[PDB]
């Protein structure tokens, strides 16, 4: 039940509940996008497909002329990954279009075509992703980085109070489209509706709905309720709908047929209510002054002289009702509006709003929209129909419309893309209910409205924006074109897709260089969500409700695992289990739970859905029928989490590693940290370097395996089969017979990669991990990458580690670090940098690499050929001479007395200048490659001459290796398909190679016993000559260098660098420190039994941090290497191998009711051996993040150990001899080299070169530059006494021409004083005032 | 109408 | 159009918008040709960098990918130098405030240093051989000092 | 939340404890990200207002001055009077808590010794010079600064 | 200037004067053409705007884009702002003989003493060694004295021996919140690329050991010297400024 690869070494795993779900591929999201961008779809969906679809037909200003689109198409890429990172280019592929001209015929609007014109065009080039979801774009790789934003939509803000006095909440909605301009709504202190345009000067709501051609009865109408009085006797009498005396007031007295049924001063119950409804009351008695405040709904018009009686929406009264009713008017209409209910906005916008029709309102948009200009009829119905009804301008795309119909409470879930008067009626109400009181406000922090928007989408948004771009172009030229003149390709210029697509892909935000110098680094990058780049937020522009993880993020995004500083809460990790729905939303894995039984069957669930059902936690008891054991479980039904019935329970969570990320899954021990240590050490564990040997940790969680075989730092085998031929850089395996096709030579060979440097200057080397003749199947490991072993995660090396203060060294956060260390070379790393000597043309004369370099001595050029290029394995040190360069010189100057010295000595001034490429100083190496770039029409050297040569042997031996592997695979198929069927005994073998084939004996049945491979074979020669002659016209062809540019030669060094005070050192619990001293092997405690302690930390750091996770991983790994030595000694004594399985199988049997079972009764003795073998060094343990051993159990297993069951030892100190009180906790732990180190950041200046503009210092360590003296500086000195210091510190050190100089000399002669000067940047700021029109000068007196 | 504007264009048109 | 105002005939027959849109298009493609970059470039100079990227453009669109400056030779008439000089004619000049990411809030400006300056340590060279060169013609005689000093 | 955290460090802490110790966390280093670059400018803006003050003459020769007294706030007193008074000079004279005798001089510096004096006679309040009232044109005097509570 | 490669590097203010010298220059062509009246005056506003937009930028309008698509600097862009002249050159400036490295502990240091690399400090005194040699005669002239200290003989390490027996130096953290962020220390030259900085004045630092870095300045003339020696000296300073309590006590 083990794979090979597994039976190696198995690691004890301590966990308690079941798996069910595998953990999914870490690098799916960006191949998922890149093959949603680039993907053949036969529909109108997403993709190039649908950008074209969306641009072309571009049809003519009516001249029976359009370009068509028919068919696109991807070439094939000119070089390789490989052969585009040694030349600095980009690996992309050309771009194919199929296009189509069709010119009608004249005069006829649907006539038939006149002539059909199809050709294919070239349109740009496209980046191809890498097999590792990367990009190279010049000579590096890339990764893009997806980006989190608002979801299109409507949404409702609260405003809790915040821009009034009064406290009163004012409501507003906000519609935010995918493309196009923004339309607002909002509300005053009066209760008035307002309507913002691009967050433009607000004007009153009523102006756009009059501008959508509707007039005021019609408004009213829409927004209000309409009551009918009558007028017979009596005249007041109204109908009465129930339901509308519900909530107000009471004022006057109601009464139907003769019954009083509310008294004066009685307000109307539900009895009441109830009572009305009992007897169907409609007509009820009103007195006549309640008639004081009503707003007529119509306007009434008389019959005699036509004049308007009474407008619209206007307050009714008693003059008015009598001059309506002695014009012959029975039926009056008039709004229900309440003053808690239903509140009257519509008719005070109304009466607020000044515009009076449909051209009125058109005239104050545009006046609002474009100020100082006189408004135009047809411009403004064409800005109008323009801002919100044109599908170019605005885009409301299948996600808005769904989120749109959803906070509309729609039915259906697909629409148009632009606005309606529907729509926008609809939001208004939906914002006068909330004003009302129905409904609630949303939050822009959840979960289910934010959207993830990744590189396929931003890249098909980048291709259309091209795409319109040469649309528009198009349309121009088709304008004044003709019918028979011109092709389908004058037209389409590559040059603004090109730019683009470029532009997107090197110069962005969310492009970012990929941090290539560790594995989980390198995962972890392409798994990384931010909230910023264009459209998002921006890192000061953001309060705090972004900032802190909100409830939703539970199983979607990781809480602990962001960077601290200016942009925190918005760099978020996905977590493990995280997907992306249809639409872009997160959703997160669970299990659905019928009525009794948890089943397996596993659901997906967005932010949204979530809520709506109840959750139960992971960490549930259930024995072996899905029943909870416990009569309620701890359940979370919406945002709070609380006791719950059994049956009561929906759905259950997956695992319990599904609320953090893959970083945050490899602490040990996480329950047992603080949150912010936890992140901090989350935040340091991507930042260690490889170092030179690599051999497992000793206390995991399992996510190690998934890690490595997940990123491609690794080999993986593609199909099982047995080993054939093991190399240091080549690793061949024979096909398994039933994992092949039928006819084929089946042989898989892998090709390492050997040393080469990384974007952080680290080295990269894969090392074999398979024998000659092993089996292998699928996804087994065959080659370890960097920071890898036996396809397991090692970032750094385990240390024995003691807690106690030793003589101050661990002051604070100091590591004190034994010399045994640094001399069994455990945290030495290899560095590799690239230095380039570029040889330029000018207009004195081109440039020369020859060895001749003038003014130097024959013992500094002795590693420098005759060419002028360093030798290949040369040791070099700092000031050595790498490539020899030489630059023309002519008459730069000849000062006084030089003339003289020159006739003394009779000697000649040097011709040319010395510009060759030397090492920086304080560096050492190796050189270990030397690559020459030329340009075509300049004559080669010996060097290039010489490499030319070698890269055509080394081609045509790899191509020759390789096919001849594959002719013998292919005859060993001929021998092995003879012997199967149809065969001479002993004849057919004797026939001679070339004829062996030809045969055909008694392919009588065996048709393919030889058809298969003599077409095979043939093939295989033919593509062989043809890379061949390819592969060398490639290597012979010239280069394409910048203009100006004749040579480039780049070495390559390789430096190994040792440990020393000052590195800084990290565990995986946020522990950090630096070293301060390396002490003899004699001076460090030691033990009963002699044996030094390594790693000494300071216990003071412990308490204050409060993570207790380092001391349990501590505990384990101490009771793992007592288990590793038991076994070590068992081996070292070779008694038997019975006692070996025993031990071993109670060793794997120890625990408390674990998962995992090991069984070493169907194991064989070689098997045996070599897990005892490979367990010499300690026995790795598996300790799941909230799941891992109890105390209990470590203590079990120290028992099972010799050590002693407190974990705390007695030990003596190495100086003096005598033991130590107060036993010293000693153990083994985990122990990582961060790359912050030391040599890299010591630096020192005395002269240097100096600004331009301002005669001052340059920067830090890359122009040789010194340190910068601030105003925080300058205040402390002014707070001291030290004038003469501060007036020496800015003027002499940084601004004073002649006072350096003089000071210089002065020095040099011995004395130390100064002149204090003028500063230049004060003359510099005198000059620059005086360029305006101020005058300022000094004064003399 | 004769202000309310900034940009030259505005005013030559 | 003032200039073309200045010279139009009614006589022809033909409208006034066809005589003034050469003059028009004359003069914008002369201010652009003149006054459009930091450094001059003659008006056939720009005739001959604009013929070149249309051709090229050309080229590019027919054959499928960018070509050679070699090639280009063949395609046009020229000693396959001239060619290689415009391409080897400086763009416009990078702007000296652009900013390089974050860099602590730091513009390409702040990395350029003045090449004219002389080091302190070659001052004081130069004045010790100075003292050493009066030194030493002092203890030779006055007249051949004096005859020195004049001759140098 | 009306459901505490029952689990310590020594035990195992569960998913829905973490979780909401994250919200701690992280409103925590916002606000120790924030609270530095808020110090920034108040310390900028402070240094800016009062860098032109130097003390310049030895004594102005005035006679006003500040009465200290201990802080009192309806209850355990949080500032003895030692604390606000030694290393000042007096304004005026002190005299006996009976009011019987002339005590310390005027222009003393109250040093420890004088303040254990002060202590054991059990002075009620005794009043001091300030800068505030310094009679000093373009600057301060020491007398009314009182001493560096340095050296 | 020209860059290294062939092409140049220019200021805003050149593209903001050839814009006001082609507009002044096409105004003085169209008065001498006798133009009509309203591009006379469309001339005139053109200028006004270009002068306004020479003079301060952004402040009359909208701000006038660069060669792509970032605005230019004028005139009093430069001066204003916290990158302006007034705070980032003139307030503070960069500095020469200042080097900054890691700091590491070095508990058998003294109070008024610290550690400091060999390398650091022979970058650092470069011209006094020179004198020193030129003075002892060891080397005829300051470039054999130069070849001499880049050979890095056995004579050079004793005349830096010499040299720093008695010459403080400045320690700075970057954050200076009060006045004890800078004082005074006596080198002590010690093998490798660490600063060692006494425990006691660890406190007052504010400083750790988890990588944090200092800088190191060398007070020049005799006046400087003499100041850090009597003022800034770390034994001259174990009270605190804000309240007169000890500030060196153990944690
Ligand atoms: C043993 C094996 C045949 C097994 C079989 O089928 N019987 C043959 C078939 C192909 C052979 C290799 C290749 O030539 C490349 C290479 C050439 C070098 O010069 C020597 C090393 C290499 C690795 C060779 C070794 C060996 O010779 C191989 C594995
Ligand atoms: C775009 C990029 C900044 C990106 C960012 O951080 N934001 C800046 C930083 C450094 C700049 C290059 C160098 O100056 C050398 C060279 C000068 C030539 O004159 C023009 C070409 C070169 C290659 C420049 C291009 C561009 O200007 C670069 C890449
Ligand atoms: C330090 C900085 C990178 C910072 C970073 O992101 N890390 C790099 C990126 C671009 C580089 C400049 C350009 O090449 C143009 C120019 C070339 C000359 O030859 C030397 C000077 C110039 C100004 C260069 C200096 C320096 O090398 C720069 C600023
Ligand atoms: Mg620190
Ligand atoms: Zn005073």
């Amino acid at each position: 039940v083990y794979s090979y690869t597994e039976k190696k070494r198995i690691r004890k795993d301590f966990g308690k509940r079941p798996q069910v779900l595998d953990v999914p591929y870490l690098l799916s999201i960006q191949l998922d996008s890149f093959q949603k961008f680039i993907e053949q779809d036969p529909e109108g969906q997403y993709g190039l497909e649908a950008a074209f679809r969306s641009v072309f037909p571009i049809q003519s200003y009516s001249g029976n002329s359009e370009l068509q689109y028919v068919s696109y198409r991807l070439g094939e890429p000119v070089f390789d990954v490989q052969e585009c990172q040694i030349r600095g280019v980009t690996y992309s592929a050309p771009l194919r279009v199929k296009l189509r001209l069709v010119i009608y015929e004249r005069e006829a609007p649907e006539g038939t075509v006149k002539d059909i014109k199809e050709q294919e065009v070239y349109m740009g080039e496209i980046p191809l992703m890498t097999d590792n979801g990367t990009f190279v774009i010049n000579g590096t790789e890339r990764v893009i980085v997806s980006q989190l934003h608002r979801s299109p939509g409507v949404f409702f803000d609260s405003d809790k109070g915040k821009t009034h006095s009064s406290g009163k909440v004012l409501y507003n909605a906000r519609i935010i489209p995918y493309r196009g301009s923004w339309l607002d709504f909002e509300f005053d202190p009066k209760d008035n509706l307002f309507v913002r345009i691009d967050r433009r000067r607000k004007l009153p709501a009523t102006i756009i709905l009059r501008a959508l051609n509707y007039t005021t009865e019609q408004i009213l109408d829409l927004f209000f309720e309409k009551v009918i009085f009558e007028i017979r006797d009596n005249k007041l009498q109204m109908e009465l709908v129930p339901e509308r005396l519900r909530g107000e007031t009471a004022s006057f007295d109601i009464e139907a047929n003769g019954k009083v049924y509310v008294e004066k001063g009685r307000r109307i119950t539900a009895r009441h209510i109830r009572q009305l409804e009992k007897d169907d009351v409609k007509l009820i008695e009103v007195p006549v002054e309640y008639i004081a405040g009503k707003v007529v709904a119509k306007d009434y018009i008389d019959e005699s002289t036509g004049e308007l009686i009474c407008a619209a929406n206007m307050e009714l009264s008693l003059d008015l009702l009598a001059k309506l009713s002695q014009s012959g008017h029975k039926r009056i209409e008039t709004l229900f509006t309440n003053d808690l209910d239903h509140g009257p906005y519509i008719s005070e916008t109304l009466r607020v709003d000044p515009t009076n029709d449909r051209l009125s309102a058109l005239v104050e948009i545009y006046r609002m929209m474009r100020p100082g200009e006189p408004p135009t009829r047809e411009a403004a119905e064409s800005l109008f129909e323009n801002l919100f009804f044109s599908e170019d301008r605005y885009d409301l795309s299948a996600v808005g419309r769904m989120k749109f119909n959803r906070s509309l409470l729609r039915e259906e879930i697909e629409g148009s893309g632009i606005l309606s008067k529907d729509d926008i009626i609809d939001v208004m109400k939906k914002l006068i209910d909330i004003r009302n009181g129905k409904g609630e406000v949303d939050d822009i922090d959840h979960l289910g409205n934010r959207r993830i928007r990744s590189v396929g989408e931003m890249a098909e948004n980048q291709f259309r924006v091209g795409l319109v771009r040469v649309e528009r172009a198009v349309k121009e030229r088709l304008s004044l074109g003709d019918l028979d003149t011109l092709m389908p390709q004058d037209m389409i210029n590559a040059k603004p897709i090109s730019a683009a697509v470029k532009e997107f892909f090197g110069s962005s935000q969310l492009s970012q260089f990929m941090d290539q110098n560790n594995p989980l680094s390198e995962i972890t990058h392409k798994r990384r969500i931010s909230a910023l780049g264009p459209g998002g937020l921006t890192r000061e522009r953001a309060g705090f409700e972004v900032r802190d993880v909100h409830p939703t993020h539970y199983g979607r995004v990781c809480p602990i695992e962001t960077p601290e500083g200016p942009n925190i809460g918005l760099i978020n990790s996905l977590s493990v289990y995280a997907q992306t729905n249809e639409y872009g939303f997160l959703e997160t894995p669970y299990r659905k739970v019928t009525d009794g039984v948890v089943t397996d069957e596993i659901h997906y669930l967005s932010a949204i859905e979530e809520g709506n059902y109840v959750i139960a936690q992971a960490n549930s008891n259930l024995d072996e029928e899905g029943h909870f054991v416990e009569d309620l479980v701890t359940c979370r039904s919406k945002g709070e989490s609380s006791l719950f019935s059994r049956d009561q329970v929906d759905y259950m969570d997956v695992s319990t590693q599904q609320v953090v990320s893959v970083g945050a899954s490899l602490i040990p021990f996480l329950e047992h940290d603080d949150a912010n240590r936890a992140l901090m050490g989350a935040n340091m564990q991507r930042q260690a370097v490889p170092t030179l040997r690599a051999d497992k940790p000793l206390v995991g969680t399992g996510m190690e395996r998934a890690v490595a075989v997940d990123s491609g730092v690794t080999a993986v085998a593609k199909r099982g089969g047995v080993v054939q031929y093991v190399d240091a850089s080549r690793i061949v395996i024979k096909v398994n017979e039933d994992e092949m096709y039928p006819g084929e030579a089946g042989i898989d060979i892998y090709n390492l990669t050997k040393y080469t440097r990384s974007n952080q200057n680290t080295c990269i080397n894969q090392m074999p991990c398979v024998s000659l003749g092993e089996p292998v199947e699928r996804g087994d490991v065959l080659a370890d990458g960097p920071s890898t072993d036996l396809g397991e995660l090692a970032l750094g090396q385990n240390m024995r580690v003691a807690f106690m203060p030793w003589n101050g060294y661990n002051f604070e956060d100091s590591i004190l670090v034994s010399e045994r260390v640094v001399q069994e070379d455990r945290f030495t790393t290899i560095h590799i940098q690239e230095l380039a000597c570029v040889s330029r043309d000018t207009k004195l004369g081109p440039e020369e690499i020859t060895a001749d370099i003038p003014n130097v001595g024959e013992a500094a050029l002795s590693k420098l050929d005759e060419s002028g290029i360093v030798y290949i394995g040369a040791e070099v040190t700092g000031g050595d001479i790498l490539v020899g360069k030489v630059t023309p010189k002519g008459e730069t100057q000849l000062t006084p007395e030089e003339k003289l010295l020159r006739a003394i000595f009779g000697e000649k001034a040097s011709d040319v200048k010395d510009s060759s490429l030397r090492v920086p100083n304080g560096v050492s190496g190796t050189v270990i490659d030397v690559q020459v770039f030329t340009r075509d029409g300049v004559e080669k050297d010996k060097r290039a001459l010489e490499i030319e040569e070698m890269q055509l042997k080394q081609a045509k031996k790899d191509l020759s290796e390789e096919l001849q592997i594959l002719e013998a695979g292919l005859f060993s198929r001929i021998r092995a398909v003879l012997v199967a069927g149809g065969v001479e005994a002993e004849k057919l073998d004797k026939l001679p190679r070339d004829r062996w084939l030809e045969l055909g004996l008694t392919d009588e049945e065996k048709q393919n016993q030889l058809e298969q491979l003599a077409e095979q074979y043939d093939e295989l020669k033919h593509e062989f000559e043809k890379k061949l002659e390819a592969k060398r016209r490639k290597i012979t062809q010239g280069d394409d260098l910048a203009p100006g540019v004749l040579k480039i030669v780049k070495v390559y060094l390789a430096v190994k660098r040792r440990i020393q005070p000052g590195d800084k050192m990290a565990g995986r619990h946020g522990n950090k420190g630096v070293i301060s001293k390396i002490n003899p092997i004699e001076d460090m405690p030691y033990d009963e039994n002699g044996t030094p302690v390594d790693i000494v930390l300071n216990p003071l750091g412990v308490p204050s941090r409060m993570n207790i996770g380092q001391i349990l991983e501590t505990h384990l790994g101490m009771a793992a290497k007592g288990i590793g030595d038991k076994i070590n000694a068992m081996l070292k004594q070779q008694q038997e191998v019975a006692k070996l399985r025993e031990f071993i199988q109670r060793a794997y049997d120890l625990g408390a009711d674990v998962r995992q079972k090991v069984d070493l009764s169907t194991f064989s003795d070689e098997e045996v051996m070599r897990l005892a073998e490979n367990l010499r060094k300690g026995m790795p343990i598996a300790t799941p993040v909230f799941d891992g051993a109890k105390e209990a159990e470590i203590k079990e297993l120290l028992k099972l150990g010799d050590l002693p069951t407190s974990g705390q030892i007695r030990l003596y100190d190495g100086r003096t001899g005598e033991q130590f009180e107060r036993p010293v906790t000693v153990g083994y732990m985990y122990m990582l080299k961060l790359n912050h180190l030391v040599d890299d950041k010591m630096h020192a200046r005395s002269t240097g070169s100096y600004s331009l503009v301002t005669q001052q210092p340059l920067g830090g360590k890359a122009q040789f530059g010194g340190q910068r003296f601030g105003e925080m500086e300058v205040w402390a000195l002014e707070a001291y006494g030290a004038a003469y210091t501060l007036q020496e510190m800015l003027t002499v050190k940084s601004d004073d021409v002649n006072g350096r100089t003089k000071m210089y000399k002065n020095i040099v002669d011995g004395n130390h004083q100064m002149e204090p000067g003028m500063p230049e940047s004060f003359n510099v700021l005198l000059k620059e005032i005086r360029s305006l029109g101020i005058n300022i000068e000094l004064e003399d007196e | 109408e004769i202000g309310r504007t900034t940009d030259p264009v505005r005013m030559y048109m | 159009l003032m200039k073309a105002v200045d010279k139009f005939e009614y006589r022809r027959g033909y409208k006034f918008s066809t005589y003034a849109t050469w003059w028009i298009r004359q003069a914008i493609t002369r201010s652009i040709a003149d006054q459009a970059r930091t450094i001059r470039i003659p008006v056939h100079m720009i005739e001959t960098i604009n013929k070149l990227n249309r051709i090229s453009r050309q080229m590019l669109q027919e054959m499928g990918r960018e070509p050679t400056p070699e090639e280009l030779a063949e395609r046009m008439l020229m000693p396959e130098d001239k060619i290689r000089k415009v391409l080897k004619i400086a763009k416009e000049p990078i702007s000296m405030e652009t900013p390089i990411g974050d860099d602590e809030d730091s513009h390409l400006g702040d990395f350029i240093e003045d090449t004219t300056l002389e080091l302190p340590l070659d001052s004081a060279t130069t004045e010790s051989l100075r003292a050493a060169t009066h030194d030493v013609l002092a203890g030779l005689t006055a007249r051949e000092a004096k005859v020195l000093r004049m001759r140098f | 939340i009306e459901t505490p955290i029952t689990a310590n460090f020594r035990e195992g802490l569960n998913v829905l404890q973490y979780f909401i110790s994250t919200h701690g966390a992280r409103k925590g280093l916002a606000d120790t990200a924030l609270k530095t670059a808020n110090s920034g400018y108040l310390t900028r803006r402070l240094v800016d207002v009062a860098q032109d003050l130097v003390v310049t003459e030895d004594d102005c020769g005035t006679h006003e001055g500040i009465m200290m007294t201990p802080v009192i706030e309806g209850g355990d007193v949080k500032e003895p009077l030692r604390d606000r008074v030694l290393g000042r000079v007096t304004a005026e004279d002190v005299l006996k808590p009976g009011t019987a005798d002339i005590l310390v001089p005027r222009n003393t510096l109250l040093h420890e010794q004088w303040c254990d004096l002060l202590e054991e006679n059990s002075v009620d309040a005794v009043k001091v010079r300030s800068v505030v009232s310094c009679d000093t044109d373009f600057g301060v005097c020491a007398h009314c600064y009182g001493r560096d509570l340095a050296r | 200037v020209p860059l290294d490669g062939g092409r140049f590097a220019t200021s805003d203010l050149n593209d903001l004067y050839r814009r006001v010298i082609n507009r002044n220059n096409r105004l003085k062509r169209l008065l001498d053409l006798a133009a009509p009246d309203i591009i006379v005056r469309n001339e005139k506003r053109m200028l006004q705007e270009a002068v306004d937009a020479l003079l301060d930028n952004g402040r009359r309008g909208r701000a006038i884009t660069g060669s792509n698509k970032r605005p230019l600097k004028s005139l009093a862009d430069m001066i204003k702002g916290k990158q302006g002249r007034f705070r980032q050159n003139l307030l503070g400036k960069r500095v020469d003989y200042s080097g900054r490295s890691v700091i590491t502990v070095g508990p058998y240091l003294r109070l008024h003493q610290c550690g400091l690399p060999k390398k650091m400090a022979l970058e650092l005194f470069k011209p006094f060694i020179y004198g020193k040699l030129e003075l002892r005669g060891l080397a005829t002239t300051i470039k054999a004295a130069k070849k001499m200290v880049e050979r890095e003989e056995a004579v050079v390490w004793d005349i830096l021996d010499e040299v720093i027996r008695e010459h403080p130096v400045l320690l700075n953290r970057a954050p200076t919140l009060h006045r004890l962020g800078i004082q005074a220390f006596e080198p002590v030259l010690i093998e490798g690329k660490a600063i060692q900085l006494h425990p006691l004045v660890c406190a007052a630092y504010n400083a750790d050991f988890d990588g944090d870095q200092m800088a190191v300045h060398v007070p020049l003339t005799l006046e400087a010297q003499l100041e850090a020696r009597a003022l800034m000296m770390s034994t001259n300073n174990i009270l605190s400024p804000a309240n007169g309590e000890p500030i060196i006590v153990p944690s």
